[PDB]
């Protein structure tokens, strides 16, 4: 349906009110089931009208005229719903034309640290809501971890690059507003081993499926066998995979021992049979000689002598019958041995060539999770997976910077302003910052409220890059230490001519050792001008940063020349190498559910901080220090959309505080 | 509920994770158990290969030709005397005795038992067999 789809695109159940809706409409959720449906239809239909055209502000007046009877009869109900959606950023968010020009009477002062997407989105909302908002950005540009390299015809994102489906993604709304150009990714990914020859089909698939099996194996290991703690430390996805593999190697050896033990069992029966036949043959040989001697007492003989011949003859053919039976038994034993000698179970679980291609799939996983698998929480690493968007993953062909730039239009941003100290008290807040170009120039910003979108890497820093006065409470810092902030990097290679396969967007480089598996493991074609990106993941990420650009581009051209031939790989006209862990305004790439952590930690991060009373005995102050950013959104971490949502969230929360709901 | 061809017993997991060096000890132990089974095979193959060489020749130099004798119901003084000696040697074995005489069915022989029981001291003869 279309009304139902609007709910799904708003990441909302269509036939049920949410906890957040319960909070604002508790008369209705505790009320009769009929009014619940009316509420629900108004909510879904308002979402639909906004979604059906996100380039214009959807006003309450507009919404009411568009409702049919009887839903437009309780106008106060419609008005509550419309304001609810507006406040929480479900409608009229991103970049739209305003019908009502913004009122000049601004209320409240908010200082926003960082103009990443989380910071930018919050700012735009707070401005929409009529507050005074100023952003402080340490870098000389907007966008934070969304960072597009541009030089001549060449365009290539050093930061975010993928929209992980449009079904339920707010970036689907944004992209209608910003008219950015999205493009699908062809799934075919030929892997070339270090020799530069490709991996044949039989083996690429045999291993990818084995990799997928080993994953599910750890999940069973996790959920069904309660194997989440080992020697008082939390088990990691890495250790689980290692244990799973060892168990497959164990079981392969088990099958061999069972199989060769069927052979000794049968050979030993044969040994006993042969012994019976050899002792029977000697007994027969002796008996025949006796019959021969008795048979040569030529007649006429008396009856005992006749008995002896006839007797021996009987005894002899009896034993020959026994022997013939034993040798028919020997036939059917000797062929059971030819049977087992021809169905020997699998020789090895994985070969060194195999285990290397396996390592490639691990690197691929290490890449999209931006951390070594030894660090992912076995129990909780995939928890954000229940909220995958639907539809194809897309890339931004024209450069993802188009979004944060468009978002910054009309906002008051102070670039080259590194915050050093955040002071929050009962009466308000002071943010101290310096000019990054000239750190002797000091700036004091007084404000009602501070919204912090500092990267989790930055909060993690020791010694601190930003000091909080007073210090963040333990429950917040401890979550900061617990969570994982990871790392990936790219090498942009700009050539003048395409030498790769144009109908192929991905191909891989298989590392020769488990350790080197993340080192330049994937090559990515996706832009109009001839550009290959080269990805670095896992334990390789951190190590590659202490290597010079020229050497890295050497390792790249070396790998490529192995695949396409020395005669076909020209020198790049322009190159760029990201080093995200060393970027002091990032201190890594994005968060990851570290072992020993959980998604509850992501919630702790979003909890605002409330100072204590200036004067003692004074009423409970209001919260003053707020937090957004991809590390603050449980169900959608480590993405642009998660950041955007987190900013939308805090803006709603701050407005509810300082303007009233 | 493990995936197909994955092998994950609660027992084996604890046996591999109980110790820092446990998995390599579990796996190298199985290795040194498979090596000893394989040489046990080799030993038996060669012991057997030696026995098969002794059986070269079958029993064919020793099989007699199978004479058929049309069964007759008339008991000769000769055939009677064979029957006693057959009882002396073979006991209650009606098949063997039928074979030794050559022309008396198993039934005729069992009949011979009670028929001539009194006259040939067939009770006494069966006692002598049990020596
Ligand atoms: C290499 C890479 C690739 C990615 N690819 C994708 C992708 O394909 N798809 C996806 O959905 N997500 C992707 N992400 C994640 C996504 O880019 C981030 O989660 C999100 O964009 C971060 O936004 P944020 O607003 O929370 O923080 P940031 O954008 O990091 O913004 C925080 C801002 O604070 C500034 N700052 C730091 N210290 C100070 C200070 N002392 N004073 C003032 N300002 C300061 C920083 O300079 C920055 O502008 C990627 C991330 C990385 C690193
Ligand atoms: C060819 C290809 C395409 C898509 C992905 C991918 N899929 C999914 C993703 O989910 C986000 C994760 C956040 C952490 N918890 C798990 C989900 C991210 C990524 C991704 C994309 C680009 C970059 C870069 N540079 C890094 C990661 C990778 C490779």
């Amino acid at each position: 349906s279309g009304v139902e789809g609007a709910a799904f695109q708003s990441r909302l159940p269509h036939d049920r009110m949410t906890s957040q809706e319960a909070a604002c409409f508790p008369d209705i959720i505790s009320g009769p089931q009929q009014t619940q449906k009316v509420f629900l239809f108004i909510r879904n239909r308002t979402l639909q009208l906004w979604l059906d055209n996100p380039k214009i502000q959807l006003t309450f007046e507009a919404t009411l005229q568009q409702l049919e009877a009887p839903y437009n009869s309780d106008t106060v109900l419609v008005h509550r719903v419309h304001s609810y959606l507006e406040r929480h950023g479900l409608i009229n968010f991103g970049i739209y034309k305003r019908i009502k020009p913004l009122p000049t009477k601004k209320t409240g002062k908010v200082i926003i640290i960082g103009s990443g997407v989380s910071g930018l989105a919050a700012a735009r909302q707070l401005q929409s809501f009529g507050m005074d908002v100023t952003l402080l950005e340490a870098r000389d540009r907007v966008g934070g971890r969304v960072a597009t390299f541009r030089k001549g015809n060449y365009v290539a994102d050093l930061g975010a690059m993928v929209v992980t489906g449009l079904g339920g993604n707010p970036m689907a709304v944004v992209s209608k507003q910003v008219n950015m150009e999205l493009a699908k990714i062809k799934q075919k990914c030929p892997l070339y081993e270090a020799n530069g020859q490709a991996v044949p089909k039989e083996k690429d698939e045999m291993v990818e499926q084995e990799f997928n099996r080993l994953l599910e194996a750890t999940s069973y290991l996790s959920h069904q066998l309660d194997f989440n703690v080992l020697n008082n430390k939390p088990v990691s996805l890495g250790q689980a995979l290692e244990v799973v593999i060892q168990l497959q190697e164990k079981h392969v050896k088990d099958e061999q021992i069972e199989h060769w033990k069927k052979i000794v069992k049968t050979q030993e029966e044969l040994k006993e049979l042969l012994n019976k036949m050899v002792n029977l043959k000697e007994k027969i040989k002796e008996l025949h000689q006796q019959y021969k001697e008795a048979s040569e007492v030529k007649p006429p003989r008396d009856i005992t002598a006749e008995f002896l011949v006839k007797s021996k003859h009987r005894d002899l053919t009896a034993l020959c019958k026994e022997y013939d039976e034993l040798a028919e038994t020997q036939g059917k034993l000797e062929e059971k041995l030819q049977e087992l000698e021809a169905n020997p179970p699998s020789d090895v679980y994985l070969s060194s060539r195999d285990r290397q291609i396996l390592d490639w799939h691990f690197a691929n996983l290490e890449f999209a999770n931006a951390t070594p698998l030894s660090t992912l929480s076995l129990k909780h690493w995939d928890q954000d997976d229940d909220f995958e968007f639907t539809g194809s993953h897309l890339t931004v062909r024209n450069g993802y910077s188009c979004v944060p730039v468009a978002l910054a239009e009309g906002l008051d941003i102070k670039l080259n302003t590194a915050v050093r100290q955040v002071r929050y008290t009962a009466s308000g807040c002071e943010v101290i910052a310096v000019n990054t170009r000239s750190t002797s120039q000091t700036f004091i910003y007084k404000c009602d409220a501070v919204l912090c979108t500092l990267p989790l890497g930055v909060l993690k820093q020791q010694p601190p890059a930003v000091q909080f006065v007073p210090p963040l409470p333990e429950w917040k810092t401890s979550a900061v230490q617990r969570m994982g902030f990871g790392n990936l990097n790219k090498v942009v290679l700009c050539f003048d001519r395409v030498f790769w396969d144009p109908s192929v967007n991905l191909f891989g480089h298989v590392g020769s050792t488990t350790a080197s598996r993340g080192e330049l493991f994937l090559f990515w074609n996706l832009y109009k001008a001839p550009i290959l990106l080269a990805l670095v993941a896992g334990e390789a990420a951190g190590i590659m940063e202490n290597i010079s650009d020229d050497v890295i581009v050497g390792r790249c051209l070396a790998i490529l020349k192995g695949i396409f031939g020395s005669s076909a790989v020209p020198q790049p006209k322009e190159t760029v190498v990201s080093r995200w862990r060393a970027d002091p305004w990032a201190r890594g790439s994005y968060s990851y559910v570290a072992a020993g952590s959980s998604g509850n930690d992501y919630d702790l991060m979003a909890q605002p901080i409330t100072p204590g009373p200036s004067i003692p005995g004074a009423p409970q102050p209001i919260p003053r220090l707020f937090f957004a950013g991809e590390h603050t959104i449980r169900n959608y971490p480590a993405t642009v959309h998660g950041a955007l949502l987190s900013g939308l969230r805090e803006a709603g929360r701050i407005a509810d505080q300082f303007l009233g709901a | 509920k493990p995936p197909k061809g994955m092998f994950l017993s609660q027992e084996d997991v604890e046996a591999v994770s109980a110790n820092a060096t446990a998995a390599t000890t579990v796996l190298r132990q199985l290795d040194m158990e498979l090596v000893s089974v394989k040489r046990q095979i080799q030993n038996i193959k060669q012991t057997n290969s030696a026995l098969k060489e002794k059986l070269d020749g079958g029993i064919e130099p020793y099989r007699l030709p199978e004479v058929i004798q049309k069964c007759n119901a008339r008991w000769t003084t000769e055939e009677q005397l064979l029957a006693v000696q057959a009882i002396r040697k073979y006991g209650r074995d009606f098949q063997a005795i039928s074979d030794v005489i050559g022309n008396k069915s198993v039934v005729q022989v069992k009949n011979f038992f009670v028929n001539y029981r009194r006259r040939f001291n067939i009770d006494e003869v069966l006692q002598e067999w049990e020596a």
